[PDB]
């Protein structure tokens, strides 16, 4: 009902509350790289504002190192307008100014 | 037969850990190291090779560059190369690019390659006899970025399905555990600042936790 890629990268999207959003970002933890919300976590930052759900997805590839695709799937829980804001890094590192990032913003009335 | 314990860093066969960076090349790193490991137990000379020589140009035997690779294929192209360059001579970019082999440059060389059986008892045997050894694990968990230290156990780890190459360089076991307190001394390609130094103890004789036996193999000199 609501699926989100990289395509989508600063959109809107109005919900419901208690309405699933699917988010697919290509994703390689063979390099070392994923992607997180602020302070290196897959959890939402609010609980009670939105829930997060997160799940790796490995490429059918004969061989090693090839990417496959991270899924965060997120449900409103409230009224608000919810900023999921997701950064592409190796955790232990962190992020820098270059990393890639991505958001889109949960409106629910 | 085998030892106890086995760490061929201490034996000079092994060159500093090294970084991929953003780009699907851990089978060139996995096939560098083992090629350096016979070419020192050969010559007694240590020689980094280059991961990018084997990135630009494997593509003939099956290799995708950043988008992933084998050693085998590695190990292949070498022999019908007929050399591999120094990293000296060409140098990492992290990137796939136009193939810059220059034979003047070639360090290394092999005659083909030879795949261990799929048993932990018989990795122990080809890691104690011939020197380091390329394995194919799974690493896709959470929990492998966040390794920082001690004996890496993940439950939801397969031994099927692997998806990272990286270098097994002896094993061993943890004084201080005491019931499943064997590992693996794994050599990685993310650099210094991830695990022990750059390496991971992985949990052994744990059925092939996350298949470190099933696709390991060395290079022939
Ligand atoms: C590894 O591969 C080839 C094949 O043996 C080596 O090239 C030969 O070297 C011998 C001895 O010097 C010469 O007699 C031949 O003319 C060479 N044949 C060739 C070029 O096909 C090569 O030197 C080796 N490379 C390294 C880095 O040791
Ligand atoms: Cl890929
Ligand atoms: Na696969």
């Amino acid at each position: 009902s609501h699926k989100v890629t990289k395509a989508h990268n600063g959109a809107t999207l109005t919900v419901a509350v208690g309405e699933l959003v699917e988010i697919q970002l290509p994703s390689n933890p063979t390099t070392g790289f994923a992607w997180y919300f602020e302070g290196g976590t897959k959890e939402s930052p609010n609980e009670s504002m939105f829930t997060v759900e997160n799940k790796y997805f490995p490429p059918d590839s004969k061989l090693l190192g090839a990417g496959g695709t991270e899924h965060f799937h997120v449900t409103v829980k409230a009224a608000g307008t919810h900023a999921v804001n997701l950064t592409y890094m190796r955790p232990w590192t962190g992020p820098s100014h270059d990393s890639e990032r991505f958001t889109v913003y949960l409106k629910a009335n | 037969e085998a030892p106890r314990s086995v760490d061929w860093r201490e034996k000079g066969y092994v060159t500093p850990v090294k970084n991929q960076g953003q780009c699907g090349s851990a089978w060139a790193f996995s096939a560098t190291g083992a090629l350096e490991g016979q070419m020192f137990r050969k010559t007694g000379r240590l020689i980094s090779l280059s991961e990018q020589n084997l990135v630009d140009c494997s593509g003939p035997q099956g290799n995708e560059g950043c988008n992933g690779g084998l050693m085998d294929y590695a190990f292949q192209y070498v022999q019908d190369n007929g050399g591999l360059d120094s990293e000296e001579s060409y140098p990492y970019e992290a990137t796939e690019e136009s193939c810059k082999y220059n034979p003047k440059y070639s360090v290394a060389n092999d005659t083909g390659f030879v795949d261990i059986p799929k048993q932990e008892k018989a990795l122990m045997k080809a890691v104690a006899t011939v020197g380091p050894i390329s394995v194919a694990i799974d690493a896709g968990h959470e929990s492998f970025l966040f390794y920082k230290e001690g004996i890496y156990f993940e439950p939801d780890c397969s031994s099927e399905d692997m998806d990272h190459g990286v270098l097994v360089v002896g094993y061993g076991f943890e004084s201080t555990e005491s019931d499943n307190n064997k590992y693996w001394l794994v050599k990685n390609s993310w650099g210094e600042e991830w695990g022990m130094g750059g390496y991971v103890k992985m949990a052994k004789d744990r059925r092939n936790h996350c298949g470190i036996a099933s696709a390991a193999s060395y290079p022939t000199v």
